[PDB]
RNA sequence: CCCAUACCCGGCCGUCGCUGGCAGUCGGCAGAGCGAGAAAGAGAGGGACGCUACGCCGCGACGAGUAGGAGGGCCGCUGCGGUGAGCCUUGAAGCCUAGGGCGCGGGCCCGGGUGGAGCCGCCGCAGGUGCAGAUCUUGGUGGUAGUAGCAAAU
RNA sequence: GCCGGGCGUGGAAUGCGAGUGCCUAGUGGGCCACUUUUGGUAAGCAGAACUGGCGCUGCGGGAUGAACCGAACGCCGGGU
């Protein structure tokens, strides 16, 4: 009963786990965000066996399915009802996403307008 | 494992002008079309010369193109120069000219047009001659800048007539030891 | 624009673009133009020949206004007068030659650097060269001196 | 605290990176260092080369026409060879019109 | 520590110059002070000319 | 001593000497430097005339055989593999060879 | 017979090259081609998509990397000029999160909770702009540890 | 040394687009091996030549290992 996309291709990802910073587990000051090790003796840097993996461009997702949700759509942030009339001609490709700070009285104007324009919403059941 | 060197496989050349001039960027849109759908190699040279930096398209003097158009098998063809045509005050008579340049100085317009000449722009050149038929593509003196007199072999070298960088010239600025045979040595 | 400078791309890299072995110390070679006759000897011979020593006579109280003599070539000689003057002479049939007052334009000495259009002039200058006098005479003009 | 004194180890490798370029050959190499007395004469022979201008134009021209009289006094098998003639665009048109009637 | 081919420079900064740097933010306000007393000068001697003798 | 063996070309001839333009390799670059040498340390190099001889026949065989209408080879081709041929072994039989035993010669 | 990140085959990413291709979306003022081994002429007497040309598309080949160099950041931080008839007490910033996701990555967008008043996107401009280290500075808190210890002078 | 005119079967094989100019960082402690080699009884010692390595480099093998043998690396599936 959903608003199915144009075509639903088999998404295939080269890697699904995140990349963790080196020694980000052993410390709390070392946050999880990736930082390339530049040390002169660093194992991770010189690609030793059985270490953390360094992100290359070889892990790049297919351009046919890049920035594509599991539902076969692509997100687009929306702030008001006027920023929806843009997406009325990309119905089968680009879904709509209401921004966070949009109040609850304005969200129940966007969603049914997006039901009129047949645009899919990824966060319809909001604060409500 | 392939035994090659990737040292110089990325060819260093301009593929679009660094300038953000939209009138210049509109001309390139016009000549990108003419370069690839006409077999005329004239448009490929003009396309390559539109990309270049100002130091690579030096100004053409007015007397230089007079000197190059009074050559025999000419005087019906059109003058095409990608740089700019400055007026030369040291020439008196001006023949009638058919000029196409990117920019013409205000005095060089009034002196050309008073001689019954004709000044064209590159959009009008393509309309009058798409394949570049009957034109003479010219260029100003490229190594005429003051900078090249410092280049070459270094000064203080045997037979290396190269201008050094001095803060001021005078009798006591680089006239001593390296230059006089009386002071040590000279080259 | 600090956002275009290089240091934005050096954040994270340890030595900040100055090498680990040869660190960025205060002054490795000395301050200023030091070591001219010494450890920087090759740089001063290869790029500033003649830097060291004295030549010539020490003139004490040099007053630049005395040695003031801005030259003008014969190529751009007619540019000192209007185009109306240049045409009204080749059109004139009495042989009336215009006078070009060089000193009025700002120059003092006349040097002959090129060709002249063949119509006489009487250049009211202060100094002349030999070749400059030849060109004006050979065209059919005159060289009058003034102080 | 002694150290190494001299070694030509990495050098041969370093030279062949940008190649060992042979010196740039060019016709008309410079006439520098040639002995003056011979050169001083050579500049005189070039100074007086206009002297024979009329002779030279009136020597090769009468030699230009003298060349125009020596000319004026004169002026794997046939099977694959055949199939190579039908298979030619610019000069096999008349040939393969015989096959076009073979269907007719 | 000179590099390759450059120019031999002698900056005159070996003294302690950062104590006597005369900046010019007076300049826009200075002109107004000049002009507003140049008009008030002419107002005083109203029939006499503005440039003076 | 760095030119003893090196070959160059003459560009200036004096009474008892010649000027030569010879190549000298100096640390990864070649320099075409001019040296003045007396005649006594000089020979006409024959590393060239055998090509000058080859130019004669190449100019000879191009003018000749042109009126014959034929096309004859001019370029030097390297030594090819030899062609298939026979070997007559008339009457006699190839002698059998045998490795000799060891005789300690000292 | 076993297996390397080597070689072959196939996919995908990126870089490089072809200084590759595309303005021809030329429609009842129409007639749908320029893959063709061969220097040159389909010469005149009612119809999907596209082409932010700084866009799109097709082929090949290639991919290690400290010091160092450059390019791109729709990576991030703070302020300014513009702009979004932008968001906000029907809940902004900040913070928490076993929630749902995207990006190779820097990072980001949603859900929920808390909070109570301001904040952000885009095009430009500006910098005191991104931390793991410096026996770093200041603040705070652990392990040691309920341990040593609380024994000079009846 | 000048002109002028005439001769292309491009005159060995193989491979590959070249030329050229600016501006320029880092570096200027190196170390190991086959072969050659000087001093030393010798040394994981000191000093050179040539080439390749290590440094700057993971991977398979030598149990282990800066350098040995194989082979150099985008992310994956199959085969070898």
């Amino acid at each position: 009963a959903a608003l199915r996309p144009l075509v639903k291709p088999k998404i295939v990802k080269k890697r699904t786990k995140k990349f963790i910073r080196h020694q980000s587990d052993r410390y709390v000051k070392i946050k999880r965000n990736w930082r390339k090790p530049r040390g002169i003796d660093n194992r991770v840097r010189r690609r030793f066996k059985g270490q953390i993996l360094m992100p290359n461009i070889g892990y790049g997702s297919n351009k046919k399915t890049k920035h594509m949700l599991p539902s076969g759509f692509r997100k687009f942030l929306v702030h008001n009802v006027k920023e929806l009339e843009v997406l009325l001609m990309c119905n089968k490709s680009y879904c709509a996403e209401i921004a966070h700070n949009v109040s609850s009285k304005n969200r129940k104007a966007i969603v049914e307008r997006a039901a009129q324009l047949a645009i899919r919403v990824t966060n319809p059941n909001a604060r409500l | 494992g392939v035994d090659i060197r990737h040292n110089k496989d990325r060819k260093v050349r301009r593929k679009e002008p660094k300038s953000q001039d939209i009138y210049l960027r509109l001309l390139v849109k016009l000549y990108r079309f003419l370069a690839r759908r006409t077999n005329s190699t004239f448009n490929q040279v003009v396309l390559k010369r539109l990309f270049m930096s100002r130091t690579n398209r030096p100004p053409l003097s007015l007397s230089r193109m007079i000197r190059k158009m009074k050559l025999p098998g000419r005087e019906n063809k059109t003058a095409v120069v990608v740089g700019t045509v400055t007026d030369d005050v040291r020439v008196q008579e001006v023949p009638k000219l058919k000029v196409c340049a990117l920019r013409v100085t205000s005095r060089a317009r009034s002196r050309i047009l008073k001689a019954g000449g004709k000044i064209l722009t590159f959009d009008q050149l393509a309309l009058d001659s798409p394949k570049g038929r009957g034109t003479v593509l010219l260029s100003g003196p490229r190594k005429g800048r003051e900078v090249y007199r410092h280049f070459g072999k270094a000064p203080g070298t045997p037979h290396s007539h190269t201008k050094p960088y001095v803060r001021s010239k005078g009798r006591k600025f680089e006239r001593a030891r390296g230059r006089r045979a009386s002071r040590g040595y000279k080259n | 624009p600090s956002r275009l400078r290089k240091t934005r791309k050096l954040r994270g890299h340890v030595s900040h673009g100055h090498g680990r072995i040869g660190k960025h110390r205060k002054h490795p070679g000395g301050r200023g133009n030091a070591g001219g006759m010494h450890h920087h000897r090759i740089n001063f011979d290869k790029y500033h020949p003649g830097y060291f020593g004295k030549v010539g006579m020490r003139h004490y109280h040099l007053k630049r206004n005395q040695s003031f003599c801005p030259t003008v070539n014969l190529d751009k000689l007619w540019t000192l007068v209007s185009e109306q003057t240049r045409v009204n002479a080749a059109k004139n049939k009495t042989g009336a030659a215009p006078i070009i007052d060089v000193v009025r334009s700002g120059y003092y000495k006349v040097l002959g650097k090129g060709k002249l259009p063949k119509q006489p002039v009487i250049v009211k200058a202060k100094f002349f060269s030999r070749r400059a006098e030849e060109k004006i005479k050979g065209v059919g003009g005159a060289c009058v001196l003034v102080a | 605290a002694k150290s190494k004194n001299h070694t030509t180890h990495n050098q041969s490798r370093k030279w062949h990176r940008n190649g060992i370029k042979k010196p740039r050959s060019q016709r008309y190499e410079s006439l520098k260092g040639v002995d003056p007395k011979f050169l001083r004469n050579m500049r005189f022979a070039k100074k007086h080369n206009k002297k024979g201008l009329k002779k030279m134009q009136a020597n090769n021209a009468k030699a230009m026409a003298a060349r125009a009289e020596a000319i004026k006094a004169l002026v794997v098998s046939r099977k694959l060879h055949r199939l190579a003639y039908i298979a030619h665009p610019k000069l096999g048109r008349r040939a393969r019109a015989r096959i076009a009637r073979g269907l007719r | 520590a000179p590099s390759r081919n450059g120019m031999i420079l002698k900056p005159h900064f070996h003294k302690d110059w950062q104590r006597r740097v005369a900046t010019w933010f007076n300049q826009p306000a200075r002109k107004i002070r000049r002009r507003k007393a140049r008009q008030a000068r002419a107002r005083r001697i109203a029939p006499r000319p503005a440039a003076g003798p | 001593k760095c030119y003893h063996g090196k070959t160059g070309r003459v560009y200036n001839v004096t009474q008892h000497a010649v000027g030569i333009v010879v190549n000298k390799q100096v640390k990864g670059k070649i320099l075409a430097k001019r040296i003045n040498v007396r005649i006594e340390h000089i020979k006409h190099s024959k590393s060239r005339d055998s090509f000058l001889k080859r130019v004669k026949e190449n100019d000879q065989k191009k003018k000749e055989a042109k009126e014959k209408g034929t096309w004859v080879q001019l370029k030097r081709q390297p030594a090819p593999p030899r062609e298939a041929h026979f070997v007559r072994t008339n009457g006699k039989e190839p002698e059998l060879l045998e490795p000799i035993p060891y005789e300690f010669m000292a």
